[PDB]
């Protein structure tokens, strides 16, 4: 009888939580290519000429 | 006169500032920045007698600060090489006379 609606008030409180999610990310560097260059005096002169 | 008068010894003596590009694989905007820096650096470190090691040391230091940590450039009178490089990271340009310059980003 001592406990009363005005005497005791019960309130339910919860904290907002973001939904857990699972994501997969893959990173792969730019493609690299092999280059072979041969330089000769005549070839340099020909471009220059 | 003209081309007939001109000789290989005469052509080299007549123009030392002529720039010739043989192979391009890097973006053009990037090439413009690199071409100005390499030409200025080689002339400054050319000294009384051109030093291959001296030119490479100046170019290697400038390129590392300019773009990426690991940048390799090799210049020689004549050479044969196979190099694996990243896309748009290699520029090949040879200066007038017996001077071949190779610069690539690894």
């Amino acid at each position: 009888t001592l406990r009363n609606k005005f005497n005791y008030n019960t309130r339910e409180c919860q904290t907002i939580n973001p939904s857990i999610r699972e994501r997969g990310v893959s990173t792969e560097p730019p493609p690299s290519d092999t280059i072979c260059g041969n330089i000769t005096q005549w070839e340099i002169f020909d471009a220059y000429y | 006169k003209a081309v007939t008068d001109m000789d290989i010894n005469e052509l080299r003596k007549l123009m030392i500032g002529k720039a010739i590009i043989n192979s391009s694989d890097m973006q053009g905007d990037l090439l413009q920045e690199a071409q100005d820096v390499i030409q200025s650096g080689i002339e400054n470190n050319s000294a009384p007698v051109l030093n291959i090691e001296a030119a490479c040391k100046y170019i290697k230091e400038n390129l590392d600060k300019k773009f990426g940590p690991t940048w390799q450039c090799i210049i020689g009178e004549g050479y044969a090489y196979d190099v694996t490089v990243q896309n748009n990271t290699l520029l090949f340009m040879f200066y007038n006379g017996n001077l071949a310059v190779l610069i690539f980003k690894s």
